[PDB]
């Protein structure tokens, strides 16, 4: 049966990217989908092939960055959880995570304009379900208040509910006075002023999740699963002429630290053709760092990835989760709280190396290509991983579920 | 009362700065870690800021606890209590001090030019209180008293006025308190709750000393509740602006930008007093800064003196105290008999 | 189980948007699916979130056409189907169709470049399909030469199917010397220069064919058909402000003659809203027309017609079709010899009104405005095709109909 | 001999050109529609192309069709048989008639400046040929005359050549002419197919006259050959360019402009000819219009009168005739005794 399902997103391309093969899925099922978010995402959204239903205005980033945010931005890259230390599960440093994020980042995005935006299209337009990126908290809202099932489509790994899970977790060893919930105090004073229903957890998590990474690198959260076969999207994908052609030698692809970029000619030491996502404009002054070494620019990884035998990246969604569908071995360079995590999850289950970025040494990198191309663990490892998500189901199945779920 | 829609405006607000404070915070700048006040002991910080002695914060503010510099603007007129410049943090930030801190900002400008009844008749009333205090004894004593020269619940609610004019509260509490908050009788609220930490935080203080405990019964005492003043005075920080460009040991402070006087940390300098974080009763060092026009201070060191002296008899659970208060820093559930 | 499809269309905007829907539709099935065609249709297809297989060079349409081809366009809008005329149906007329039309169109497009292009592709990439727009005869050559198994996906009707199985027909009549086949020839001389197959009319239409027009209105060519439930795609497509709430009074929505667009007034004298898909640049000269009319651009056709009682359209497929899967009775405006037909076949059928533009008259709009909106027997009959398109499989079900065609 | 590819790209230069032809002769223009040949009777666009006089087509070139400037042009020396000037629209079309027409183009350019015997001494070896036509008489009367002054089915593929120089033939025949075609030798297989043709339209419009069947007979005559070539002529058009810009009523032709002579128009204007479309033997109107160097015309003229002197004996099925042939149009068969 016909369904008219929403689907919200934050205003950035890194974030929407995530829900575009699901929003597709349903409507070629048949069903009326409408991606609602602020003016900016706009653009996106029509490069994604799909409709979008700009509501409210734009937020003015650059002048909040510049004089208030920047610092943020330096509070965010001191946090770090792969490792599970004493001391970042103490009261005062999860309320911490809790008082600078909710204002800063969630609500910052999710600002006044669009959530009365949503509310508005969404007691218009009726719909019957609503698909949200995990941070978008405008969505559940509205979809609270119009009574509208609703569900989280998670990228990377969810961190956020762990960390809100262990937050809440120590409230009650806190006094009565000493208590404060700033997520739950901003959602709740927003239901008030649509007149929706009480706060519920289920507004912060959704009524169900949606996640296309395979059971075992999953964080337990004990939330409503729904897994999913990852189909990749990543904006406007154009195949080069060169990647028509089977690799003569093995391939090693490598995707973007304190190594001065120089770090080419530790890969170079490597005995396979290397395949570098870097522009001309990136390898300005490299001058001797190429020998196997391929420089392509941005090329689409769904098409590159199905052909190396190994992988070295950021430990960004697309990357992570393409190469994992692929069974091919990962060489993780991560920088963020959400790809440590995550980087942390996949070398535990030997599907490859680790590499945080402040610790990193050329000689570890060398020596961990080595490792992935000729340890054949790794590669099983991996096989595991991609057999996982081969048995979740694809996004066109992933429809059903949801229509039944739904309804109840 | 106020709709739904500027309260969540309001809300944001509040948290937006709150956010920054913290992050800030953090990230290394002390000054808006205590103004977040997630910790009950600020002595460390203390330390920290009186060995810098004069330091600019991550926003604009000038922070000032070293002793020799922290009497110096204090004396100085052109630093005063009234409305200064916007900070560019803020106003990108989306929360101009205007809006989210205004009621409050007046309240602290506030001065209490009346007559102030020290006479000590008071502790005539106060004396049949404490049967054979947070709520049932100390902020019984400037409702009572100011009623002998202002309703109790009202003067709770607003409570939270001179903390709220730094430091953002919560909602709720930001809400209850512009409905309960009142020129004079305003200023009256204000050191109603200066009063009443202080009855707290002396009772607290004779109750661990030996001598102070049955001592003060002998002679019903001004010496007690002024060293309290010193280790816990009614303001420990003090918001004050720039009239006119000020030369403060080399640093430029500009017209309408902010300074902050570190009250509690300039009343324990190492090199100012003898056994500075120590409880001494007959110490000579009285050269304590305090508070600017007015007489409120006076005021509740008279409350809380007859009070001190009404309870002198009874004098020979967890302590709880109020979690967003880096001015004032109040308590709220101190248990027992 | 999964497959590698290739969808190609020749490098037009107009022709790319009806194969949209059904790649996006196998990609959520968790099939690779890969879009090859010229350069030029290389921005269209990454702005319906496809992957483009850019192959060849591009073709000088713009000097081809100041210089010859102008006079085919005189040429082509001469011809005329819709009313079955003997004088058409003469030897004579249909080898001249099949002589001009297969060099300065089919030919022009599928180029030498392309062709090789795609077979290259195909012989690297190794399709497991190929579904193909009805004009871009390079894809047949390409799947011919791999002996990969090949779809066609109509849009409009299958009017050059019609026209050539009627020009076979001739052939017998006509002595051996006079007989000729210049696609026929064409097409020969092609698969012989990749060393493929023999010919085929196999390579001319599919080995099936899939048409998201209801089975009433569908040409008889005999061919497998598989029908496909109708899911509109028509470029970036954002939704206005104004198009949230439900419409007040009823609405007729009119979209782009002789009669200087001052007909306007016409639909005017009509009781109901009119939405004109004008620009203040189109309508710069209209004074007096606008009262009850709207002028508000280029909108989401499958977001406008939802809330329409009536339509009035040039008779193309996105309006066609979009219009008759919301039970919309038409008034079609036709001037080509793709729409008169299917303008001629759907007011046979009483689901609207066709008003070819040489004879059209504005007391004719004003006349067939009034007689949709009040005649319950074209909403009765823009009802039954409603009915026949909803009843065929959606393109999420087509793609286990083509899995399953594909094997056998 | 050629390659796949090339045969790719030629076929599609001739389908382009044929294609684009059609088009512009179906949207008016007579002159192109007449070059597609897919019509057996010419006549009507004859009488269109004469009532004009002269008139440039959708092409760049210019239809003489008055016998009056017809006339004109061919006596005029600045018009030649030569390579004139690429139209913008073919090398737009990437069709350059360079490369598509090319050898052909050479063809109507050769001239066989060699003896020709017109001695009748032919009708003595053509007389055993007819037992008690295109390919049994027909083509066998140019190959056994031109071997007594060049092989049957090498000049049978080259046939075409003189129509495929402004009408684009099929890829396989354009192919196989183009392997067929050998300077004198390429313009005697040029008059072969001249002669041929002459030998099939005589023997048919004598089957038809009363008088000209059995009176061919009496005295074998030259006179039935010279009226066949009216009504029928060796070349229907005559493809000309000038070399400098002439000046033909009131028109500027440029250099490379090309020019094309409609002969069997010409042939048949009301004004210059009596009964012109009517078959006379016995007409005083000798101003017939023909062919530039050489004696090739009069070759054919001679094969072909030797061969209707040799068959005037049997003198007293349906007729299928070449579908591409504006210029020469020839028979394919013609049945039968």
């Amino acid at each position: 049966s016909h369904m008219r399902v929403v689907f919200s997103s934050m205003a950035s391309k890194s974030h929407l990217f995530g829900l575009v093969p699901l929003a597709w899925a349903f409507r070629a099922a048949g069903h009326e989908v409408r991606v609602v978010a602020s003016p900016a995402l706009t653009e996106d959204i029509t490069a994604a092939g799909l409709t979008a239903v700009p509501v409210g205005t734009d937020v003015d980033l650059v002048d909040f960055m510049t004089h208030a945010g920047h610092d943020i931005i330096d509070y965010v890259r001191s946090l770090d959880f792969s490792e599970r230390d004493p001391a970042t599960l103490t009261w005062e440093h999860l309320l911490g995570m809790q008082t600078v994020l909710t204002p800063t980042f969630y609500a910052l995005m999710s600002p006044d304009t669009l959530i009365e935006g949503m509310v508005s299209f969404c007691r218009k337009w009726r719909p019957d379900l609503v698909i949200w990126e995990p941070l978008t908290f405008a969505a559940p809202i509205a979809a609270a208040v119009t009574g509208t099932p609703h569900a989280r489509l998670l990228w990377g790994p969810d961190i956020t509910t762990r960390a809100r899970q262990n937050f809440l977790g120590l409230l009650p060893d806190q006094p009565e006075e000493h208590r404060e919930d700033p997520l739950a105090e901003w959602l709740t004073w927003t239901l008030e002023k649509y007149g929706g229903p009480a706060f519920d957890e289920e507004v912060v998590v959704g009524q169900w999740t949606i996640d296309p990474a395979p059971a075992a690198i999953r964080l337990d959260t004990g939330l409503k699963t729904v897994g999913m076969r990852y189909v990749d999207y990543n904006g406007p994908s154009v195949v080069p002429e060169w990647l028509h052609d089977e690799p003569e030698r093995r391939r090693v692809c490598l995707t973007l630290q304190v190594s001065i970029e120089e770090l080419l000619g530790a890969v170079g030491d490597v005995d396979a053709e290397i395949i570098a996502t870097f522009d001309a404009q990136q390898l300005e002054g490299v001058a001797n760092i190429p020998d196997n070494v391929r420089t392509v620019g941005f090329v689409p990884m769904h098409a590159l990835l199905p052909t190396c035998a190994a992988t070295v990246h950021h430990g960004g969604p697309g990357s992570w989760h393409t190469a994992a569908i692929h069974g091919v071995p990962q060489v993780i360079l991560p920088d963020g709280w959400d790809t440590g995590v995550r980087a942390q999850r996949t070398q535990e289950f030997g599907a490859g190396i680790a590499l945080p970025v402040p610790e990193l040494t050329p000689d570890q990198l060398r020596e961990s290509v080595k490792r992935v191309l000729d340890d054949p663990a790794h590669r099983a490892g991996a096989a595991r991983m991609r057999d996982d998500m081969l048995a979740e189901p694809s996004p066109a199945e992933v429809v059903g579920i949801c229509e039944e779920l739904a309804a109840g | 009362h106020m709709t739904t829609t500027d309260r969540a405006g309001l809300g944001r607000q509040l948290q937006m700065i709150r956010g920054l404070h913290w992050g800030y915070g953090s990230n290394g700048d002390p000054y808006p870690m205590l103004l977040c006040g997630h910790d009950d002991d600020p002595q460390r910080r203390y330390r920290s800021m009186r060995e810098s002695g004069v330091r600019r914060s991550r926003t604009e503010t000038w922070v000032v606890a070293d002793h020799a510099t922290a009497r110096q603007v204090l004396d100085d007129p052109a630093f005063t209590r009234a409305t200064g410049r916007t900070p560019e943090w803020m106003r990108a930030a989306g929360a101009p001090p205007a809006e989210w801190a205004q009621p409050f900002r007046d309240v602290h400008a506030a001065s209490w030019e009346g007559e102030v009844p020290d006479v000590g008749e008071l502790a005539e009333s106060f004396a049949g209180l404490l049967p054979g205090l947070v709520g049932d004894f100390a902020w019984q004593v400037p409702v009572q008293g100011m009623t002998a020269v202002v309703l109790r619940g009202a003067a709770w609610d607003a409570r939270v006025s001179l903390d709220a004019q730094l430091s953002p509260q919560q909602l709720a509490v930001t809400e209850a308190a512009v409905a309960a908050l009142p020129p004079a009788l305003r200023a009256l609220f204000a050191g109603a709750e200066m009063t009443a930490n202080t009855v707290v935080d002396a009772v607290l203080a004779v109750s661990a000393e030996p001598g102070l405990a049955e001592r003060i019964a002998d002679d019903p005492a001004q010496r007690t509740v002024a060293e309290v003043l010193r280790l816990h005075p009614a303001l420990h920080l003090e918001r004050r602006t720039a009239t006119a460009e000020v030369r403060l040991g080399e640093h430029v402070i500009g017209e309408g930008e902010e300074v902050v006087v570190v009250v509690a940390a300039a009343n324990r300098d190492p090199e100012v007093f003898a056994e500075p974080d120590r409880l001494d009763v007959d110490r000579p060092d009285a050269d304590r800064a305090l508070s600017h026009p007015g007489r409120l201070e006076e005021l509740v060191t008279a409350l809380a003196t007859a009070a001190l002296r009404a309870a002198a008899k009874a004098l020979p659970g967890p302590v709880v105290r109020r979690r967003r208060s880096p001015v004032l820093r109040g308590t709220n559930r101190c248990p027992v008999e």
